[PDB]
């Protein structure tokens, strides 16, 4: 079952005025209840987990967790008040904190035996906040840094504060004060450019910039199209063509369940070995190769072998416009 | 904000504006002779005071 | 412009009160109302815009009968101090005018400068000084399309059969129809209509300033559309070559409610001809 | 009393002795042969027993309900109405024809007419109502030419033969005035069927059919003034136009006892008479400052502020203006 | 084609809104007069054989009696409202059902053995139960008038529909079967409905036996005297031990009158183990049932045996009835318990329903106290004032004070009835601290309820002592800054003026009213003008046109619309 | 006129529903005298407000009974006359008479179940045509609740309104310049005005009605020093308290239909202010029926 955490901005800047004449943490908050009614639409939500983080003290950040019901949430998410400034990067670290402190203790990462998709606890977390600039009570800061201070025991093993199956998404709010006549605003939502995009597309995830009440609404239809159940594989070019946007791409395969069920693991980066001591720091999404030359999908009978569909993607669609089903493209993880 | 003022338990909470008026009613309640400030979405509690009132009898 | 508790309160009371608190503070006090002398607000309007006129006019016989030429940027002044004095905040501050759509989005401001107006009758005066030099009131756009819209929207919602049961809106509309006619935002054919305006139920007059409103949409109170005439020395704005300037499709709602009232405004005909 | 009884008996519309029945009637007919027919022929009964007022029809009945009675009543008599020309036509369809023409020129008059904007089946006929006007200024200038053509035309149920002329020329008159916004010249026109009308009702004395008394005299007030060919308000607009800015003077000083004419009317020809004074015309400053002086005096007895052009015209004092 | 009504002008409604079609169906009766009454029934009738619409139709061929023509072709009906019985939907049936029997008066017995009883045939034998429940609904009005042969068949009909193998047919035919008994010749009621009747009350359904014991009183209304204990009681027996508590809440509802149609002498045996087992049955409702007729019951039983059948098993089953868990029983039994006083007789009602009375007065409940002391005059009536006010007057006194009002109200209505009983000492040193704090309750009615109780008390208890005792305390509430205690001082002048006489109300009264004129509440003035007119003619006229008329002047000077209304009322009545 | 309007209003106290020239004739001039009253109508001290009647009658005769007969007693009805309530059309009528009859005396605002699709929906046209058989009574009593003030307000302090606050509205004078004449939005100022609700939440929020907002604490503190108000009164929201302080006594939800939809089992209220704002809160249970 998912995990729907909303990092929330409660810095101070969150209390200006839009056309609406409500301010961008009241926005914020009915966003929330709209993606929940959108979510509830999906008659697969039944076991959905809501948690809530703020831009907080880290005493005060976690607002829902782990082990917290529907009405919780819901008296917390109507309680916030943007009082505080623009932590942007300690208030992902504390998220994602809340995201992977149960993985060591349930052993989903499966350090050093592979990289088990189907050992998967799928979590996205909607950041919803606006363009303002990132405060830490000493001056702004212009580029997004998640601080390194008080690590998580086992956080060396992965060298990124975000794991394989969460998907970081932001909701930037740019609702002006008055009113702007636009006939483009149908068309599709532009990347924001703050500092949120290059750690929303790192994870696999995108920023989405709103100007209007019907763009947050496109928005919010397109981020629940988004919530599924997977990780995100870095795909490479390993050699020449059969620099294109198809080259790399961070993008989701999908592991569907039956609980998932799968036989081999992704490889890690790395030949075991009992002479190390300590076990190689791998990247959170596994970087694999694709090989652009044609071979030939090679199954036997009886063969337990898992298949995995890729979202759509520049990859995908760049493999389906070579229309060849007979054959593949083998693919491989470097230093194995 | 959790102020709680123990006006009736505290006499230092009563302000000198309404001092008389809480003074007569805390005499009414102490002899023989705050409420309805429920948190709005338990005012309207549908099936809460209806589970803690008695049933009534049924139809013929 | 406009503008011992407890000893009687126990004295005043198984005995206890009756109420169960108060709302506030007790009643209020019974308002704030003065009255000062009409003539002496008249001669101390008259004092304090003969010095604005003195300071505004250029000193330096031009005919015994001719007036010296109050200067555009003395009235400009005057302008932009109106206009921070009463709407400080400007977020509609271009001088173009917007769709008469945007006159719901901005109802708060709008109503803010009609009280300050009705407030303070000098701000009216104020802008009759503006208008006295011509490209100055181009720069109290957005106190005239606050205070336009202010009325459009009591005329929308005034429910009486006339107008005269509506004082100060009455002389309010045509006191603005009459500064932007001298202050030559309006051609003097579309101008005029304020003579009529007491003569109109309300929606006629709201369709009247809507139309006061697309003019000024297509045709914009900008200061670059008035030519300096260097032989008197004042701005000359000339609506024949802007290209539909003597109200075009405008002056069609004028006539077709001259043509509603015509048992009563037949007389008025005259005002509102071609030439 | 419903649209199924009327049909039944032959006879039930006396014993009725009506416009909700016109529009019921010709609501039933037109809805999605002999029935049909025969609920026509009940509308125009009832029709023709209010007399034709069109008055109280255009008030009552909407536009293409009113449309399609008098379709219907062209249907029957007759049935292009250029060429028709009321002459040798029997009288019935003459005063059909005149009638039709009537209520399509008083429409496409009435349409001009500014109304009241509801704040929030009808769209069908919106539309249709739409239609039918464009429709009609499609073939106005025929309506025109046939009621021109039925005034000229007064050879001879039968009605007093200058009453239907006094009303077909006072729409005519109407027409021309709603026509002569654009046109300055059919302000003549309108001039010409306005006093023949006017003399026709002083002529007939008879109330019947029925005008409107106000709406022609604010009618020949206008014409009065458009197009010329008494009150001091009409002194200062005939000083106006011939230049007799002196007379305007002495209207005004002689007005400032009497208090007769309107603050805004002073306060606007004062304003044109600067704009006039700023492009050329440099003997229009002493007329400026006569016509201010004289605003500003009756500012003073009126307990109004002194203007600002007063007090520019005081920068300067002299002893012609003092 | 198109001027055909019926043809044409009935069919073409029936497409436009439902609204319409209801009102095309109403206006049937111009259509009717269209046609001739032969054209009518052979063209309109024909149509309308082949759901607000079908109610208004059935409503409309009720009373389509001179439409047709008359009744001797009132026949032709009877395919059409056949057709209506027929559909499933039910209260078009049973509106079909009584136009049908609305529309039997008209006929002649020969008409009515030639045309409605095949009806009964074709409705009793049809495959559907819907006709076979308005066959059993129709019944009743077909017997009187035809005869004995066919009566035969009808009562043969009415026991095969009552052997119907659908339930609902039984349903019908027992919730009628009360009816049908009402006319049914009495000897062949023993002959015929009775052994069915007793089949149908042991029915494998409790709906069916809930309309079997509806009907049992009435067939013991009918049967007569001696026949009671063998055929009618041996199925009360039956259905009073009922498994069902729907069926056994029927049977203690309908004791009231089965006692009285199966006279006294099988009630006093026969009834009261019923009865008692009823006090004491395992739930609520029908215990509830049963108890609201305790003194319906009582009441109604002989002379010389009344007081033995209460004290062996009625008052002990009360005991606790009393102190039943559901407080809905409490409320059902304090409504009627406290009347059996004047049946069970002053000697024994001290020591039995005087602690029955004060345990009912401090129930949690309000319904119990409210029902309770709504019938205090009886006790007051047969016991007397001393034990009462040795034992309920401080109960009384007790819950004067309670927190709901009707209490309150019913305590200040029997109020009069203590000040008949009670010396003005007495009522001074007890019962007056509340009868003035009733003049400043939170609620109106309770201060109406003590205005117009004062009026009571003070006719009684004398001028001296009204204006000992009242007269200050109504005076206090003048100066009070609250405005509805003001108005209530005023209502409290209105009802005192003309029971204070002339000259007390002229030199105390009168100089608050015209006080008080100058109140800046002009809910206060107005009620000044109307009290002035209503005390007018009572106080004394030497002082009106002095003292009055000025006043009401200023208030008819005065600038809210009502008060000048008021004021002018005053002064046009006063003259 | 007033002889009839006063055997009208003894008509309507025991549930007989007038008939369509009283109603045509009632509407008709209900219309012109609320035509006169602004949209924030100056209430003057003392008044009982009420809340929700829903067209309970008997429920609106137990309130009478509890609070005092009209023109003795003032009220002030903060909307929602009809609507699943069994005699709306009776409870509707007598409020319009008494209106009529004492201009003074009572002041009734508009609730959100005074619009056109909101008494098409629950019941109110449904009513009116089980009683009259046309539906001209229904869209006669529409008509006149366009006339309906919005808000109240008593002495500049209470601020009485059936709905809550709306995020476009921030002074009274916005609300003064709204055309009230006409019918209910699914959005703006007005809509909000009539449907708006309260919570114990951090600003503003989109209702769980669909229609309105709600609002936390700090949005009542600020239009009360905003405008000069001292206690916000309200109607639209149920209580089983009857009355239920909010926002640290800002805000006052006041329910007056006891056992709502005769379902609810909740015990109304109504609130009735002194000569000098002393407020008193007189709880009332539902009346009995027989
Ligand atoms: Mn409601
Ligand atoms: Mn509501």
């Amino acid at each position: 079952m998912p995990i729907l955490l909303f990092l929330i901005d409660t810095s101070a800047s969150m209390n200006q005025r839009s056309h609406l004449g409500t301010t961008y943490l009241d926005t914020a908050k009915g966003a929330v209840e709209t993606f929940m009614k959108l979510r509830a639409r999906d008659p697969a939500s039944r076991g959905d987990r809501y948690m809530l983080v703020t831009f907080e003290e880290p005493p005060y950040a976690i607002k829902a967790g782990w082990k917290e019901n529907h009405a919780t949430f819901m008296n917390e998410l109507k309680n916030l008040q943007a009082e505080g400034l623009t932590t942007l990067g300690q208030s992902l670290r504390t998220a994602f904190d809340l995201l992977n402190l149960n993985r060591l203790v349930t052993g989903i990462d499966n350090y050093g035996q592979g990289r088990n998709p189907f050992f998967l606890e799928p979590a996205i977390i909607i950041t919803i906040t606006d363009g303002s600039k990132l405060t830490t009570t000493s001056g702004v800061q212009d580029e997004l840094h998640l601080p390194l201070n008080s690590p998580l025991p086992g956080s060396e093993l992965t060298k990124e504060p975000f794991r394989w199956d969460q998907r970081l998404f932001a909701l930037v709010l740019r609702l002006p004060g008055t009113m702007s006549v636009e006939s483009e605003q149908l068309t599709g939502v532009p990347l924001d450019d703050s500092a949120i995009t290059p750690m929303c597309e790192v994870t696999g995830g995108r920023s989405y910039s709103v100007c209007s009440p019907r763009m947050l609404n496109q928005c919010l239809e397109s981020l629940v199209q988004k919530v599924q159940s997977g990780v995100v594989i870095n795909f490479e070019k390993a050699g020449p063509d059969p620099s294109q946007p198809w080259h790399s791409c961070h993008k989701l395969i999908y592991v569907r369940p039956n609980v998932p069920i799968g036989h081999w693991p992704v490889p890690e980066s790395f030949w075991p070995d009992q002479n190390s001591p300590t076990l190689p720091p791998r990247t959170s999404h596994p970087v694999v190769k694709f090989s652009c030359t044609d071979c030939e999908p090679m199954v036997i009978d009886k063969l337990p072998f898992d298949k995995y569909e890729l979202e759509p993607s520049p990859l995908t669609q760049f493999i389906l416009e070579r229309k060849s089903p007979q054959t593949c493209w083998q693919v491989y993880v470097s230093n194995s | 904000k959790d102020l709680k003022p123990q006006t009736f338990r505290n006499a230092y909470d009563i302000p000198r504006r309404n001092l008389l008026d809480h003074l007569t009613r805390m005499r009414s309640n102490l002899l023989k002779s705050q409420v309805h400030s429920v948190p709005i979405a338990q005012m309207g509690n549908y099936q809460e005071y209806l589970k803690q009132v008695p049933s009534p009898l049924r139809e013929l | 412009g406009q503008v011992a508790s407890l000893l009687d309160t126990n004295r005043r009371h198984i005995w206890s009160v009756f109420h169960a608190g108060v709302i506030g503070r007790g009643l209020k006090p019974p308002k704030f109302v003065q009255s000062r002398n009409q003539q002496e607000v008249i001669y101390n309007t008259q004092s304090l815009l003969s010095l604005l006129v003195h300071c505004c006019s250029a000193p330096g016989c031009g005919e015994c009968w001719g007036a010296p030429i109050l200067s555009p940027e003395a009235a400009k002044a005057v302008a932009v101090t109106l206009v921070e004095s009463v709407c400080p905040d400007a977020a509609g501050a271009e001088l173009a005018w917007p769709p008469e759509e945007h006159a719901r989005a901005t109802v708060e401001r709008d109503l803010r400068i009609g009280r300050r107006f009705r407030e303070q009758p000098l701000l009216f005066e104020l802008l009759k000084l503006v208008a006295a030099a011509p490209p100055a009131l181009c720069y109290c756009s957005v106190l005239l399309r606050g205070l336009l819209a202010a009325l459009l929207g009591h005329w929308e919602a005034s429910r009486h059969p006339d107008t005269t049961h509506s004082p100060w809106h009455l002389e309010a509309s045509c006191t603005l129809v009459a500064v932007m006619a001298e202050g030559s935002l309006l051609p003097p054919a579309l101008g005029n209509m304020h003579e009529v305006f007491s003569q109109l139920a309300p929606f006629e007059v709201r369709l009247l300033l809507l139309s006061v409103w697309g003019f000024l949409r297509e045709h914009g109170p900008l200061p670059q559309k008035f030519i300096f005439q260097s032989e008197r020395g004042r701005f000359i704005r000339d609506f024949s070559r802007e290209g539909g300037g003597e109200g075009g499709p405008h002056l069609a709602v004028l006539h077709s409610v001259l043509h509603r009232n015509i048992d009563r405004l037949g007389l008025f005909s005259g005002r509102f001809q071609a030439p | 009393t419903c649209w199924f009884e009327f049909l039944l008996e032959e006879s039930l519309l006396e014993k009725h002795l009506p416009v909700q029945l016109i529009v019921q009637f010709l609501e039933q007919a037109s809805k999605p042969n002999k029935r049909n027919r025969i609920l026509k022929l009940l509308a125009l009964k009832v029709a023709a027993h209010l007399k034709w007022d069109l008055d109280i029809l255009e008030k009552s009945l909407s536009v293409p309900v009113l449309n399609m009675l008098l379709n219907e009543l062209l249907c029957i008599s007759k049935v292009k109405h250029v060429d028709m020309d009321l002459a040798t036509l029997p009288p019935t369809t003459a005063m059909a024809v005149l009638l039709y023409n009537r209520w399509a020129i008083r429409t496409i008059v009435q349409s001009s007419f500014p109304v009241k904007q509801a704040k929030p089946q009808m769209q069908q006929e919106k539309e249709l109502t739409e239609n039918i006007l464009k429709v009609l200024k499609e073939q106005a200038a025929d309506s025109i030419l046939v009621l021109e053509a039925a005034l000229k035309l007064n050879k001879d149920l039968k009605v007093k033969t200058e009453e239907m002329q006094c009303q077909v020329c006072y729409d005519l008159g109407a027409a021309y005035f709603q026509q002569g916004s654009t046109n300055s010249a059919v302000y003549e026109n309108a001039r010409e069927k306005f006093f023949r009308t006017k003399e026709l009702i002083a002529e007939i004395g008879s109330l019947s059919c029925t005008i409107d008394e106000k709406r022609l005299a604010g009618y020949c007030q206008a014409c009065d003034v458009l197009v010329p060919s008494l009150t001091p308000y009409s002194q200062v607009h005939i000083c106006l136009r011939s230049g007799n800015y002196q007379e305007v003077i002495q209207i005004f000083i002689e007005d400032n006892l009497t208090l007769s004419l309107p603050v805004q009317f002073r306060q606007s020809v004062l304003r044109e008479l600067f704009k006039k004074a700023q492009q050329g015309n440099e003997a229009l400053d002493e007329i400026c400052f006569k016509v201010c002086a004289c605003n500003t005096v009756r500012d003073i007895l009126e307990g109004r502020t002194i203007s600002v052009q007063f007090n520019q015209l005081f920068l300067r004092p002299n002893k012609e203006k003092i | 084609d198109s001027l055909y009504p019926i043809a044409v002008l009935i069919d073409e409604l029936r497409n436009e809104d439902v609204q319409l079609r209801l009102n095309s169906i109403k206006k049937l009766s111009t259509i009717a007069l269209a046609l001739g009454v032969e054209r009518t029934r052979s063209e309109l009738l024909p149509f309308l054989t082949d759901d607000e619409v079908l109610l208004a139709l059935a409503e409309q061929l009720g009373t389509f009696t001179t439409l047709v023509g008359g009744p001797e072709y009132v026949h032709c009906l009877l395919p059409p409202l056949e057709s209506l019985a027929t559909v499933e939907e039910t209260v078009v049936r049973d509106k079909a059902v009584e136009s049908l029997r609305a529309i039997s008066h008209e006929h002649s017995p020969s008409d009515l053995e030639a045309h409605f009883v095949p009806l009964v045939k074709r409705l009793a034998g049809g495959d559907w139960f819907t006709s076979r429940t308005s066959a059993c609904g129709l019944f009743s009005v077909c017997y009187p008038r035809v005869s004995s042969a066919v009566k035969a068949e009808l009562r043969q009909y009415f026991r095969n529909l009552c052997s119907d193998d659908t339930p609902m047919v039984r349903r019908a035919a027992a919730s009628k079967l009360g009816e049908f008994a009402k006319v049914l010749e009495l000897d062949n009621v023993k002959s015929e409905i009775i052994p069915m009747f007793s089949n149908l009350a042991s029915d494998e359904q409790d709906s069916v036996r809930l309309l079997a014991v509806e009907a049992c009183v009435n067939i013991a209304q009918l049967l007569p005297q001696e026949d009671l204990e063998a055929l009618v009681m041996p199925t009360l027996r039956q259905a009073a031990e009922d498994k069902s508590w729907r069926v056994r809440y029927m049977v203690a509802d309908k004791f009231t009158e089965l006692q009285k149609a199966v006279g006294p002498e099988i009630t006093k045996t026969d009834l009261v183990p019923a009865f008692q087992n009823l006090m004491k049955d395992c739930e609520a409702e029908v215990r509830a049932a049963a108890s609201h007729k305790v003194k319906e019951f009582c009441e109604n039983l002989s002379a010389d045996c009344r007081e033995n059948v209460i004290m062996s098993q009625i008052l002990p089953c009360i005991k606790e009835l009393v102190s039943d868990a559901n407080q809905h029983v409490k409320s059902a039994l304090a409504s009627v318990i406290m009347g059996l006083s004047p049946i069970l007789g002053k000697d024994n009602t001290i020591e039995h329903l005087l602690p029955l009375f004060l345990a009912q007065l401090k129930d949690e409940c309000p319904e119990v106290r409210l029902n309770i002391i709504s019938n205090l005059d009886c006790v007051n009536e047969v016991i007397g004032i001393r034990q009462l006010s040795q034992s309920l007057l401080p109960a009384i006194v007790e819950l004067a004070e309670d927190a709901k009002w009707r209490v309150r109200l019913a305590i200040i209505e029997y109020m009069p009835l203590l000040a008949g009983q009670l010396g003005v000492e007495f009522f001074d040193e007890k019962l007056n601290s509340l009868c003035m704090a009733w003049l400043v309750d939170h609620v109106y009615a309770i201060r109406e309820a003590a205005t117009s109780n004062l009026k009571k008390l003070v006719e009684k208890f004398g001028k001296e002592w009204a204006h000992a005792t009242i007269i200050p305390k109504v005076l206090a509430m003048s100066g009070d800054p609250n405005y509805l205690h003001r108005m209530t001082t005023l209502f409290c002048i209105n009802v005192l003026s003309e029971v204070c006489g002339q000259d007390i109300t002229t030199k105390h009264m009168l100089p608050t009213v015209l006080r008080m004129a100058g109140d800046p509440v002009a809910n206060v003035r107005f009620n000044v003008a109307k009290s002035l007119q209503k005390i007018g003619p009572i106080l004394d006229n030497s002082t009106l046109q002095s003292e009055v008329k000025p006043i009401l002047e200023k208030l008819t000077q005065d600038q809210d619309v009502d008060v000048k209304y008021f004021a002018q009322e005053a002064l046009t009545v006063l003259s | 006129f007033t002889k009839e309007l006063d055997q009208w209003i003894e008509q309507l106290n025991e549930c007989k529903q007038l008939s369509e020239s009283q109603v045509k004739s009632l509407c008709e001039k209900a219309k012109e005298i609320l035509t006169k009253e602004s949209n924030v109508q100056e209430v003057r001290c003392p008044v009982t407000v009420c809340g929700d009647v829903h067209g309970q009658f008997h429920d609106l005769m137990e309130l009478f009974r509890i609070g005092g007969k009209s023109p003795d007693t003032n009220y002030l009805f903060m909307g929602d006359y009809v609507n699943r309530g069994y005699y709306s059309v009776e409870t509707v009528t007598l409020l319009v008479a008494l209106k009529v009859r004492y201009r003074e005396r009572i002041t009734i605002l508009r609730g959100n179940h005074e619009s056109r699709q909101i008494t098409q929906v629950y019941g109110f046209y449904d009513e009116c045509l089980r009683k009259y058989g046309n539906a001209n009574v229904w869209k006669y009593f529409t008509d006149l609740f366009d006339y309906l003030p919005l808000t109240a307000l008593v002495d500049g302090q209470i601020f009485c309104l059936h709905g809550g606050l709306s995020p476009s509205i921030d002074t009274l004078d916005h609300i003064r310049a709204l055309d009230r004449l006409q019918e209910v939005p699914h959005e703006g100022p007005m809509c909000d005005l009539l449907w708006s609700d309260p919570d114990d939440r951090g600003g503003w929020g989109i209702s769980p009605r669909g229609a309105g907002y709600t609002f936390g604490q700090d949005i009542s503190e600020t239009f009360n020093h905003a405008n000069g108000l001292t206690l916000v009164s309200r109607a639209h929201q149920l209580v089983m308290e009857g009355y239920n302080w909010c926002h640290d006594r800002n805000v006052v939800t006041i329910f007056s239909a006891p056992n709502y939809c005769y379902r609810c089992g909740n015990q109304a209220a109504i609130m009735e202010l002194d000569d000098t704002l002393k407020y008193s809160f007189l709880q009332f249970d539902p009346a009995p029926r027989r």
